[PDB]
């Protein structure tokens, strides 16, 4: 084939593999620091500490809770129809009408919170034989006595609360929820100088259920000048049902529903401020990147979120074992 | 790792290559020189990238959820809210936990591999003209210039147009 | 060996591997998908539609609910002393006698479905001075007015209502579960028109426990003619213990026991069609094949089921890499 | 896989290969052939089988348990019964989706695996008689007619019986 | 080179691992039983069958459940001011004071168990118009009638109960919880020879909220002599708020108030022996050791422990397959 | 396992081994002999120990849970008290079952590596002086006392000493 290669000579060809100085230790099936070329981090740690205004609705409370809102406290008449994807309820928030108090407070936030809409409809309730429009120096609107926007304190005509008994249909083809309450005497002549009868009672109902509340005398602490209380109930009616409200005394009437409807709101407790920037992750601190699969920042959280996980650091190596040649 | 070619038969990395991920290094008639293997680079590179990807993979969404933190001590329904959340967060962290805990031995392994398997296409390249002197690198028994180191990296090297001279210089000598 | 064995032939042997020309895709740890030569499904994703009546015993509410069936709605007096691993009630069920409530529906609901025996003991309470089996034009048992069949509603004699004060001992060596009630008057007029004083009140317990019920006059919706109502309570006597029955009006009495039982039983909600043929797993869909290990046809389950997940396909690979040869 | 073998060194499957999923093809004196080897192909397909077994075993039987679906809106304790489910299904979801990932990964690997263990094994048996030629093909070194082919097949392949034809054949040549 | 001189030989250098005659079984990914040089037991699945008293602090209840405790039954005396970080309830607990009932029993044991101290103080209440330290046959203190030591039952003086209205303000800066009640009697005749008013009514208030409880009069099953009962109920008064409770009869006065912590204390029900050994790990069943990652013990566990399984042997193989030179 | 030495090449284990896990016996012109390898044995240990420790990986401790255990019947809230721990349990033991499998399936293919790692080791040393009998035996084809069985052995056999006796005893032979 070839003629005489004279030189018969050799060659050395190594193979390897590259390292760098640096490095990154992991943890392993075998090992819990085991030194790589590269990782990643896997747990987003760190909030940017503001709540991004884009792309959810997020409707600030200010200093109003949700129930204020609803209720229509003087000073949260800002939020009348409003609606949000995520309600941000404030520490600071502050209730300044009528003491009341709601049995299921947790729920109905609850039941407004994801509903996410206070659209109020009035209806035509006819009280007769009652004084309407009842309010208190407590909740004061502007220079006067007031109260709640979407309730409707009933007291005496003259001499006499007759025996209430309205009816409201729900015609329409959605759910409506209607907030009504009872208002607790402080003293029986108190109870008998606004309701007459010397032991009030209220019976809400549809063709499905029925609540009966009796009020319930006695002092309770000065709040706003006040020893009574008001105590909150919700009652929901449902397409083709009927709502019938009887009462012989100490009944908060509601104005008309709110509409319900099904979404995905809720409300979140943080004092971190809004800003104007898209994130899909709310955090109470702040919004976060989910960029990363899980994240350590608060395991209350609302959107396109990584799972919150107890760990801060989770390595994930990208690259090979470091075997670097010089000493340490 | 599984394959002991990493951090095993090939004593260390080099920091002097910054090309690719794996190569060679050699010295011949020319002189002496390095050069990244591009195709196992990649190789190496795409798989841990596969790897990367399925992880990142959709963050699920939730809207309202249950309460978490609480104000006021209330007995048996919040006891068990909080247990609720707590048996979900331990499992959720067992669960990361043990995730980059396999992933992780996985890539040693399979980075492990690939050098190995490198390693073992060159020595099928280079037939019977060179010995494996066990540490990574082969001893070519014949005359082979740069261009001859070029086709084994290359994967063109025709082993038949050295045999002749190989097989005398590797065996005949004086036994 | 031989002399001089000199045929210089060679020979050519090469390893290999099958691959088909078809292939499925598979996900993978590194590639979400890769092709193997074959693969097998993981995720049970479809019903028969019929829900199989073996090896568990359906009892098929037909147009009756669990607790209309208890309760004993003239309609439903078909399930009387009827027992069943699985209840299926109906979208189509519907209550027929007097408007009746329940304060915790849901968990009456539950603690009947469990049991899964509606077994029912007469015992001899002794009402003195009250009128019995009282039935109303709303539950017609046949042409006549009627009741619920395991209730009695007792009503003044002549002038009067007494305090009925009756006790029933729980002597056998099992739970004995009470269904009783309280009428709820639909104006002050028939509160003493039936029960002769203005204001009932029911107090039912045991060694262990009490409930006391005071009745709620007021109109309510028409259902069946009546704006009255009654609600439901329940009182589960233990061996050794004594029930108490006291009233003074409203009182609707138990005519004895349902006997309580610790089962696998169930209540299940589905409009899909019994059928002869078994099958361990029933989804209100229909039942379907345990043979997979997980299954996406519904999250609400009953007997040896997959688990559910949200991923309605997962192939588990069972065959090599498919590196085909062309692809025919 | 991480061997290399399939889908590396040995270039493609044979879709003509019906009989077994591994094996061999030859070319000798009496022409060509084919044959599956079904000691590695039921090593395989019993690995395959075990762990098929091992994810069939059991599906837990439930009787009562929570209600999942409501038709009026409630609050709290519902709120609770549907995060509790959906936080059982989000976990159980995951579980699957990762089971059949390590799952699958491992089989590509463990077929990979005995596809390379057949290779080793029959290189091991061939001894100094035949040379690799780097696709999964061995060039033999002596004449090998139909039954020799079968020894090597079946396991009973005797070396020495060829070691100095095969050799002579290998080395002496003219270099 | 090196230069042989005369010999001509080979050697044999063969590899090989060890084998033990015996071996385990353990399960794998492929196989379940595949043998195996040595394998360790993951599960623990054994008690010692008793609760160790160290590290943490174990409160054997004896003869009392922790309600009984704090409400003062006589015959519990032994327990006030005391504390724990386990408090075990004994199957043999009794009852032996006046006839009571809790209405939320389930979340007051919590509520208690957790805070971990029965640290009472006495606050100066001033009843006037009322007779105090009203006590019963049912609850001897010693040979005398007597109460719960930590409640005070309040009857008329002379011939009038007159509105009760007091205050309490909390002044610290903790939590106070006030264990109050309500007595229920068996006759209007009863009802009024103690409260003179023919219905009683308590109302316990503070800023954030009320209760009113109304009694209830009529025969319950004979407990110790009596057919009447009390029932128990809680208030928690937190820094600066004011408790404000006012009644008009058969109010069950508070003495003070316990003061509650945050900690790690929790109770356990639990007839196993406490005995002097250190253990971090609880289980009704006795301590349990938690060098294993699994238990199969029990569900209930308080302390360090390991995490509860449905299996009771789980084997991780610590060795290379067995393959024996003879046989298995 | 995947790598095919130990329950493949290697027919069986040695009972007679019992100072370490790996090893080597022999048989020369002086005698026979055994003797454990100590590196490679103490590799398999400090996996297995490393892969232990993160098992026995702290206890997470709980105080006040919720309430696992009722006497009387209660309906809604109690059914979900027992549907809560109900899938905790099950979500545990699926994780405990499925920990122990993949741990397992990883300890037999670790300790198979290591075993087929020892063996390369001894081939690569060897050089062209040896040759693999296939069963996990190198025939060596020199004169090799006591002391050259131990420096295979410890790792410093100088191929070259013998490489010409050997290539004579090995090839020349009479083809
Ligand atoms: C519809 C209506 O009645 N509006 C009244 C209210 C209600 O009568 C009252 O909220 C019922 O709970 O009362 C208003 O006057 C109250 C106000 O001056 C407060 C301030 O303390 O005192 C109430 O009387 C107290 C009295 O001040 C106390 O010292 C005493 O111990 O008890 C009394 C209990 O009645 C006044 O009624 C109000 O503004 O709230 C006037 C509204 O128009
Ligand atoms: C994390 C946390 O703080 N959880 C609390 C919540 C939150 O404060 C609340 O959800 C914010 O919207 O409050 C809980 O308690 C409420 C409950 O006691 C009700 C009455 O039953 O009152 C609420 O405070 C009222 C107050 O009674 C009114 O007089 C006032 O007009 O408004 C206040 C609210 O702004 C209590 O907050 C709750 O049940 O939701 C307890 C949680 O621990
Ligand atoms: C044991 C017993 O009393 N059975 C009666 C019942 C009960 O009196 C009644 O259910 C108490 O709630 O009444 C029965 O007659 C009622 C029936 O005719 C309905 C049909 O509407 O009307 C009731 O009187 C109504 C009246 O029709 C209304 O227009 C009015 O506005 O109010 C009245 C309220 O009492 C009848 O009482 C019955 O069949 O249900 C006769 C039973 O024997
Ligand atoms: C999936 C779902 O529909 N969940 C519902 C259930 C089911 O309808 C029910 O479990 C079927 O057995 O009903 C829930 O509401 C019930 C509740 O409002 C009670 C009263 O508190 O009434 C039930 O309807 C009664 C009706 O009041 C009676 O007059 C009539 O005689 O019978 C009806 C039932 O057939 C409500 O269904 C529930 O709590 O279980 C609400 C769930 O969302
Ligand atoms: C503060 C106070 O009043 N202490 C009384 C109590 C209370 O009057 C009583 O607990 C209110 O519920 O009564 C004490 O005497 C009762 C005791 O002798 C029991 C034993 O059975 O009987 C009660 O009278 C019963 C009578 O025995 C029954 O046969 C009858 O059917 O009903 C009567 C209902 O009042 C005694 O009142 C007591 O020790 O509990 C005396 C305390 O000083
Ligand atoms: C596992 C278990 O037994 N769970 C029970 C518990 C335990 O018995 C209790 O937590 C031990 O502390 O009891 C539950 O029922 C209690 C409840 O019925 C209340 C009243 O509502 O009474 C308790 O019994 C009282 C009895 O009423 C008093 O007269 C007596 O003085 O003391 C008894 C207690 O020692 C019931 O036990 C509970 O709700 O916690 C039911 C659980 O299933
Ligand atoms: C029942 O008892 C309570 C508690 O003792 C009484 O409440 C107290 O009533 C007085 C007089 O109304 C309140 O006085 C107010 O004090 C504030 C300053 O804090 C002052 O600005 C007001 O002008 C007024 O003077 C006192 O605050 C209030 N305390 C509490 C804790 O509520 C109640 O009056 C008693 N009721 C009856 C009918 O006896
Ligand atoms: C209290 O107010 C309610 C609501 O206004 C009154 O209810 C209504 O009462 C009337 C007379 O009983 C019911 O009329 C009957 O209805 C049926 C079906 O339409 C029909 O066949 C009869 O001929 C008659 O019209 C009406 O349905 C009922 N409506 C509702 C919503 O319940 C109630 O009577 C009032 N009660 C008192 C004491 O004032
Ligand atoms: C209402 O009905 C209940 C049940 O019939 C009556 O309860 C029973 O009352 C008697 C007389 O007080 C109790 O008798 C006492 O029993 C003890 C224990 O044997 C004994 O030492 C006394 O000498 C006496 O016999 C009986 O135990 C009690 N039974 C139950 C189940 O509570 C109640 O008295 C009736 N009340 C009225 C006002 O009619
Ligand atoms: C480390 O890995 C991550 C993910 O693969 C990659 O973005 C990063 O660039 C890597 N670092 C280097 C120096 O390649
Ligand atoms: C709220 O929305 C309803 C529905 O359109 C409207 O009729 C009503 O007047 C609105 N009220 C306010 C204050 O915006
Ligand atoms: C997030 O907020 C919680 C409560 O506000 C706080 O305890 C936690 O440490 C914060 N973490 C980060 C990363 O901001
Ligand atoms: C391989 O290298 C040789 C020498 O540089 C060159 O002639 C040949 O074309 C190369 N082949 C490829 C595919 O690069
Ligand atoms: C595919 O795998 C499943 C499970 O091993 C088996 O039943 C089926 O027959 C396989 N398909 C073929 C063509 O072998
Ligand atoms: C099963 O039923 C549910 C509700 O009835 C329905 O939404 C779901 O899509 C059905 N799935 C199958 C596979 O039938
Ligand atoms: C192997 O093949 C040869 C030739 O067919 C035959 O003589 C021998 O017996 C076979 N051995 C076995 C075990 O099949
Ligand atoms: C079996 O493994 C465990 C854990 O590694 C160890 O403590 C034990 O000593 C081993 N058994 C033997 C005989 O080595
Ligand atoms: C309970 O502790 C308080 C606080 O030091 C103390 O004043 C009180 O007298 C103690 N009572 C008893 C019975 O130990
Ligand atoms: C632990 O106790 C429970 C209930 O007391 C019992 O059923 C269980 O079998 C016991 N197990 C052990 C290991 O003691
Ligand atoms: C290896 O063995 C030979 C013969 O026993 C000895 O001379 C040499 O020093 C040994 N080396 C080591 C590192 O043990």
């Amino acid at each position: 084939q070839d003629l005489p290669g004279n030189d018969n000579s050799t060659a050395t060809l190594c193979l390897g593999h590259h390292a760098v100085p640096n490095g990154t230790l992991v943890k392993t099936i075998t090992d819990d620091q085991i030194e790589v070329t590269n990782a990643t981090e896997l747990v987003q740690s760190s909030s940017t500490g503001k709540i991004c205004n884009n792309p959810h609705r997020i409707l600030d409370g200010i200093d109003c809770t949700l129930i204020d809102a609803l209720l229509g406290d003087p000073h949260c008449d800002v939020f009348q129809n409003e609606t949000w994807d995520l309600f941000v309820e404030r520490s600071k928030a502050f209730s300044n009408c009528y003491p009341y108090d709601v049995p299921d407070y947790a729920s109905l936030r609850s039941l407004v919170a994801s509903s996410g809409t206070l659209e109020f409809i009035t209806e035509g309730f006819t009280w007769t034989g009652v004084t309407q429009n009842g309010g208190s120096n407590a909740c004061k609107r502007g220079p006067g006595s007031g109260f709640f926007s979407r309730l409707n304190w009933l007291t005496k005509s003259g001499s006499t609360y007759p025996v209430l008994n309205v009816t409201m249909p729900n015609n329409d083809n959605f759910d409506k929820l209607y907030i009504w309450g009872i208002h607790h005497p402080s003293t029986n002549q108190e109870q008998t100088s606004l309701y007459v009868q010397a032991s009030g009672r209220v019976t809400v109902s549809t063709r499905r259920s029925q609540q009966t509340i009796i009020p319930n005398i006695g002092s309770r602490p000065w709040v706003r000048g006040l020893s009574s209380r008001i105590s909150i109930y919700w009652t929901i009616v449902k397409p083709g049902d009927v709502l019938v409200i009887n009462s012989n005394g100490n009944l908060i009437a509601p104005r008309g529903y709110f509409k319900m409807r099904t979404g995905k709101s809720s409300i979140m407790r943080s004092d971190a401020p809004i800003d104007t920037c898209i994130s899909e992750c709310i955090t109470p601190n702040g919004s976060i990147p989910n960029d990363k699969p899980f994240q350590n920042v608060n395991k209350i959280t609302y959107g396109a979120c990584p799972k919150y996980v107890k760990q801060n650091t989770l390595k994930l190596a990208t690259g090979m074992r470091n075997v670097p040649e010089k000493q340490t | 790792g599984l394959f002991g070619a990493i951090a095993g038969f090939i004593e260390n990395g080099w920091e002097g290559m910054i090309d690719g991920w794996y190569g060679f290094r050699h010295q011949n008639s020319e002189g002496t020189g390095q050069a990244a293997d591009l195709k196992s680079t990649q190789a190496a590179i795409d798989q841990i990238n596969g790897k990367l990807n399925r992880v990142i993979e959709k963050t699920n969404e939730k809207f309202h959820q249950i309460e978490k933190e609480f104000s006021e001590v209330e007995g048996r329904i919040q006891d068990l809210e909080k247990y609720v959340e707590d048996t979900k967060i331990d499992l959720w962290s067992y669960n990361a936990e043990l995730l980059v805990a396999l992933e992780n031995q996985h890539t040693i392994d399979l980075t492990d591999s690939e050098m190995n398997k490198l390693f073992e296409k060159t020595r099928r390249q280079l037939r019977e003209n060179a010995e494996e002197m066990g540490n990574g690198c082969f001893k070519i028994y014949h005359k082979c210039d740069n261009a001859c180191i070029e086709s084994i990296r290359n994967g063109t090297y025709d082993h038949d147009v050295y045999r002749d001279e190989a097989l005398n210089n590797r065996f005949q000598i004086k036994g």
